[PDB]
């Protein structure tokens, strides 16, 4: 559930995504579970390459 | 106005109440004196003790109330340290041979602590002055006293680890009331307490990582500023650079093996740990050695104990070349295990060798065993007193040693217990012969005379070798025993610079 | 085996690292579950063993130590937030068992940087807050004396069983809902429940 | 005699420790009648000092150094004063840093006289003493920085700081025994 | 019969926008807010609170230690 | 027979010299020598049976000739 909830995210801010803590900030809103918790659900989502980490702003993080 | 009024009207007020009178003794520290007397019995609400507690209380809180160094609070802050001290010398005094002298010192601390905390509410200057008077109240003491004191502190502690690694269903109990009563030893860090309570410390210590450890790194992160010369932490590492040696050794023989196969080429065991010790930080008796291998061993041991020691010399080499060179003694210490019948026994080293004599006879001779084992024979009764015991399968009877016959599936570890030593005019005449050596040693020499250094080479090596070309005379000497002496006889003019 | 073929050198340590960590990514969800439930209760064990027995246990506690630094290899990857979670439940009833012994401080000096929030050190650290506090309640108590001993003095100047209490941070304790007291009162002798 | 004061008469057996005053706590010399205890410079060169007048408690450099080290030591007083003066700690902080506060003023004091003191080498010695010494205070300094409680329930680096009080404990033994 | 010689009991402490400065959690920071262009990030922390880098920056240089939670703060590095 | 199924020996290791202080650092001769210390450190001993730190000896003999203890010329006798 996490996982579907941060791909719907990270597919409504397009081309443009999020610093990770604003995207950690974000679903933790969407969920009314820890940030530790969705941080982990991004590691695995981006070990499974759907996502992308910016080479020139690594502090945000951009979808593929 | 504040600041005025209350200056003027307490400080001289405090400055003439706890001033000690010829007799040696003020006013406040007689009421706080009276407190912990009274506080003994104050606990029942209705009782004359209860309301003087508590009128004390109020007057010591509105008291001190107006602190935020200080010009009143020193003057209090010393009251209470001289209370605390008397009350400690006291019963130091009292019970200072008692067999329960440690859990009762820890109980008196954490009495003055509550008791303080009551009275001024939490400070830290306060605490200092209890600290202080502790400490205090320790240095006014004899010396015999305060040996023994270091050794009751050290077998205390001896005691409780012990316990909590043998006893499992109070241990727990055990151990939570050691790392309570840490606190109070402390007091020793800054005393030359420190430094002769870290001689039992080292010796208690050994015994107990010989025999069996993990809660011995804990303990030492809390004790660890107590100890001078961090001797008790050298031993740890000593351990670990043990292990690395025993790695290399095994890739030492892979390689010895693959230039012996390339040299060819180019055309159900007992399972032995060696572990290496420096004399910096472990004290072992000379009594302990071990000299003859080959006479009190089997043939595979030997064999490689005698590999190993190669290695370390073939290991001991290099820009070592220029310097001395390491050595290595074989003692009688350490643990193995057997396994006989169904039971599986521990024992330690010169057990292991009484039991694995049995192996082809069915009877020994005590004469014969000690003639045989070259050690001191105490040592030999001491480490067969649990042989002999019932869980001990052998039995010597006038007399002759002889089996236990059979009578389950449980493990038997049996290994003597540490045997506490205590303290009992040997310093005196210690010196004496230490001076009488010197002084002949610098009468030898004319004008010529030596260095200090050299000077104490010479006499180093003499009681190296020992002024016994005897007993009754003749310790191991140190750079401090030298310089104390001449020391002495520079303050006799014998010495001039 | 590493060691023998190319020597002591440092960077194949860190591939052999990097190796097992690999592998333990290249797993499925379920098995990564089931594998970090035993990692938590191998160490249950271990530290039950020790403390309760006598020479076996001291025997496995120093096995118990050699094998910490496999496990290490968690940290930093994604399966430490469930391993975190269960060893948390598990810390809860030793806990309650026993008091916070030198075990689990020191395999958490070990191990701690791999639990990835710190959980478990709060709950260490909750023991310890829990009896500063009682010592403040007895302070408390006797202050509450005093001031009835004065009122009392100016109007004329005009066998027990031990109980100690121990509270619990919910960020940090799994405490079921089904465990709570509703009506004290009822369910408790008098003198307890004042 | 002791002077400060307090009338216990004082004894030295043997120079393993080095011994103060058990009442007062407070060192001087059998050797030769002055307050204090001078532990590099011989009794005739202090004589010949405070004959010639210095500061007390090339040659101008001399004056600013000892001032210099007089100063450090009153920092040391004043820390040990703030940290006294807070409304209890931690153990293990407390007694380290009485320890530290201890050790620092006593290493400063025998620095002073170092400085003071002029085939002798033991200028690697002061060389050295200043280096730990300087190294332990800015140890110190950085624990320092807002709330001085808080700062100190935080504390590790206490490791650190316990191996450089040995090695001024282990160095100025080192000055006393082979001055 | 029986009796009682010692015991022990437990109980929980039962009771979010940037409570430091105040402002709407996900909105902006009011220190820049005043001197308006917008630049602070949120951070976390082990803690798990979630604040303005403007904010935690000015007091953590002002005091060490997080003050919602009254420990030593630790920013976050998971998952980074 | 008893079998026995593992052992743990133990050894001490011995010098030939009874110094245990190094003169010109003053410091415990089996610790590091002083500048090691500040920041592989051998013992040596001459045929005039002295041992010092490989370093103190070496810093020494860079600034002079003769052995700080005897008044004699100096020999790294080697093994
Ligand atoms: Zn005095
Ligand atoms: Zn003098
Ligand atoms: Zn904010
Ligand atoms: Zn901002
Ligand atoms: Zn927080
Ligand atoms: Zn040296
Ligand atoms: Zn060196
Ligand atoms: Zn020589």
């Amino acid at each position: 559930l996490l996982s579907c909830l941060l791909v719907r995210i990270l597919k409504a801010h397009g081309e443009k995504g999020l610093h990770i803590d604003q995207l950690v900030c974000l679903v933790l809103e969407a969920w009314q579970c820890t940030s530790t918790d969705v941080l982990s659900c991004i590691l695995h989502l981006l070990g499974q390459g759907y996502v992308k980490r910016r080479d020139d702003r690594p502090q945000i993080l951009m979808y593929a | 106005l504040g600041k005025t009024c209350w200056e003027a009207l307490v400080s001289p007020l405090v400055q003439n109440i706890t001033s000690p009178d010829a007799e040696g003794v003020s006013a406040l520290g007689w009421l706080l004196d009276q407190y912990l007397e009274q506080r003994e019995t104050s606990r029942n609400p209705l009782s004359r003790a209860a309301s003087f507690a508590s009128r004390v209380r109020r007057l010591c809180h509105l008291l001190v109330h107006v602190e935020p160094p200080s010009s009143s609070l020193r003057n209090i802050t010393q009251c209470w340290l001289s209370v605390v001290q008397e009350q400690v010398s006291r019963f130091l005094a009292a019970a200072w041979r008692a067999p329960d002298f440690v859990p009762r010192y820890c109980k008196l601390y954490e009495h003055l602590q509550r008791a303080g905390s009551e009275l001024f509410g939490p400070r830290a200057a306060f605490m200092l002055a209890l600290r202080s008077g502790f400490s205090g109240a320790l240095l006014q003491q004899s010396f015999l006293t305060a040996a023994h004191m270091s050794e009751q502190f050290a077998r205390y502690i001896d005691q409780q680890i012990q316990g909590g690694l043998i006893g499992g269903a109070p241990g727990v109990e055990m151990l939570g009331q050691l790392q309570r009563h840490l606190e109070p030893i402390m007091v020793l860090s800054g005393l030359e307490l420190a430094t002769t309570f870290e001689h039992f410390y080292q010796h208690y210590m050994a015994d107990r990582l010989l025999s069996f450890s993990w809660l011995e790194g804990a303990v030492l992160e809390q004790i660890g500023l107590c100890f001078p010369n961090r001797l008790p932490q050298l031993m740890l590492q000593s351990l670990s650079t043990s292990e690395e040696l025993q790695r290399q050794f095994h890739l030492f023989q892979l390689q010895r093996l693959d230039k012996l196969f390339l040299e060819q080429e180019d055309e159900p065991s007992p399972a032995i740990s060696i572990l290496v010790l420096s004399p910096r930080c472990w004290p072992v008796s000379p009594l302990c050695y071990l000299y003859h291998p080959r006479k009190c061993l089997p043939t595979e041991f030997c064999d490689a104990l005698d590999r190993f020691s190669s290695f370390y010399s073939q290991s001991q080499n290099h820009v070592l070349d220029m310097g001395p060179h390491r050595r290595l003694q074989w003692t009688w210490l350490g643990r193995a295990e057997l396994q006989f019948g169904k039971q599986i026994l521990h024992v330690s080293t010169v057990q292991m060798w009484l039991l694995l004599k049995f192996n082809q006879t069915e009877e020994v001779s005590v004469e014969t065993l000690l003639k045989d084992s070259d050690l001191s024979p105490e040592l030999l009764l001491q480490a067969l007193v649990p042989l002999t015991s019932g869980n001990g399968p052998l039995t010597l009877h006038e007399g002759v040693l002889r089996l236990h016959e059979p009578g389950s599936g449980e493990a038997l570890w049996l290994i003597p217990p540490q045997a506490y030593l205590n303290v009992e005019r040997t310093l005196e005449q210690k010196r004496n012969l230490l001076s009488c050596l010197l002084v002949r040693i610098l009468k030898a020499h004319g004008e010529k005379g030596l260095h200090i250094d050299q000077l104490v080479c010479l006499v180093l090596e003499a009681w190296q070798k020992g002024p016994n070309p005897g007993h009754t005379v003749a310790v191991a000497c140190t750079s401090t025993d030298v310089l104390s002496c001449i020391l002495h006889l520079l303050g006799q003019g014998y010495v001039k610079r | 085996a590493g060691s023998e073929l190319f020597g002591p050198r440092a960077a194949f340590m860190l591939a052999l690292r990097s190796g097992f960590s690999g592998a333990l990514l290249q797993q499925s969800f379920l098995t990564a579950a089931h594998m970090s439930e035993q990692f938590a209760r191998y160490i249950d064990q271990q530290i039950q063993g020790g403390l309760i027995g006598g020479a076996p246990g001291v025997e496995m506690l120093g096995q118990l130590q050699r094998h910490l630094e496999p496990i290490m290899v968690l940290s930093g990857l994604e399966l430490a937030t469930t391993f975190e979670h269960f060893y948390q439940h598990y810390m809860a009833d030793r806990l309650l068992s026993f008091g916070s012994s030198w075990l689990e401080g020191a395999v958490l000096e070990q191990i701690g940087l791999c639990f990835p929030n710190r959980l478990p050190q709060l709950m260490l650290q909750s023991l310890s807050t829990s009896e500063e506090l009682q010592r403040q309640f007895h302070l408390f108590q006797l202050q509450r004396l005093d001031k009835l001993f004065l009122e009392q003095e100016d109007e004329e100047e005009k066998p027990s069983p031990a109980i100690s209490i121990l509270v619990l941070s919910p960020r940090c304790w799994p405490v079921s809902p089904l465990c709570y007291l509703y009506h004290p009162r009822k369910c408790l002798p008098t003198e307890f429940c004042d | 005699w002791c002077t400060n004061g307090c009338d216990r008469i004082l004894c030295r057996q043997g120079l393993g420790c080095g011994t103060t005053c058990s009442k007062c706590g407070w060192a001087s010399c059998f050797n030769c009648s002055f307050p204090e205890a001078h532990y590099p410079a011989s009794c005739g060169h202090m004589s010949q000092w405070v004959d010639d007048g210095g500061y007390y408690d090339r040659f101008q450099d001399y004056n600013e150094r000892c001032t210099f080290h007089h100063q450090a030591r009153e920092f040391a007083v004043n820390l040990r004063n703030r940290v006294s003066a807070i409304h209890v700690p931690p153990p293990r902080s407390f007694t380290f840093l009485n320890d530290a506060c201890q050790g620092l003023e006593q290493a400063r004091k025998v620095l002073a006289y170092a400085c003071v003191y002029s085939m002798d080498v033991v200028e690697q010695q002061t060389e050295n003493l200043e280096l730990h010494t300087n190294a332990l205070q800015i140890l110190l300094e950085e624990t320092l920085l807002r709330d001085l409680a808080s700062s100190l329930r935080l504390l590790d680096c206490l490791s650190t700081g316990m191996e450089l009080l040995r090695r001024i404990q282990e160095r100025l033994l080192a000055i006393l025994q082979h001055s | 019969r029986f009796e009682v010689k010692k015991w022990n009991a437990v109980a929980l402490w039962a009771w979010d926008n940037c409570a430091i400065c105040r402002n709407h959690i996900m909105d902006l920071c009011i220190e820049c807010q005043a001197n308006q262009a917008e630049e602070c990030t949120v951070a976390w922390g082990v803690c798990n609170h979630a604040f303005h880098f403007h904010c935690i920056s000015r007091w953590l240089k002002t005091r060490q230690v997080c003050p919602l939670d009254n420990r030593e703060w630790e920013f976050q590095k998971y998952g980074h």
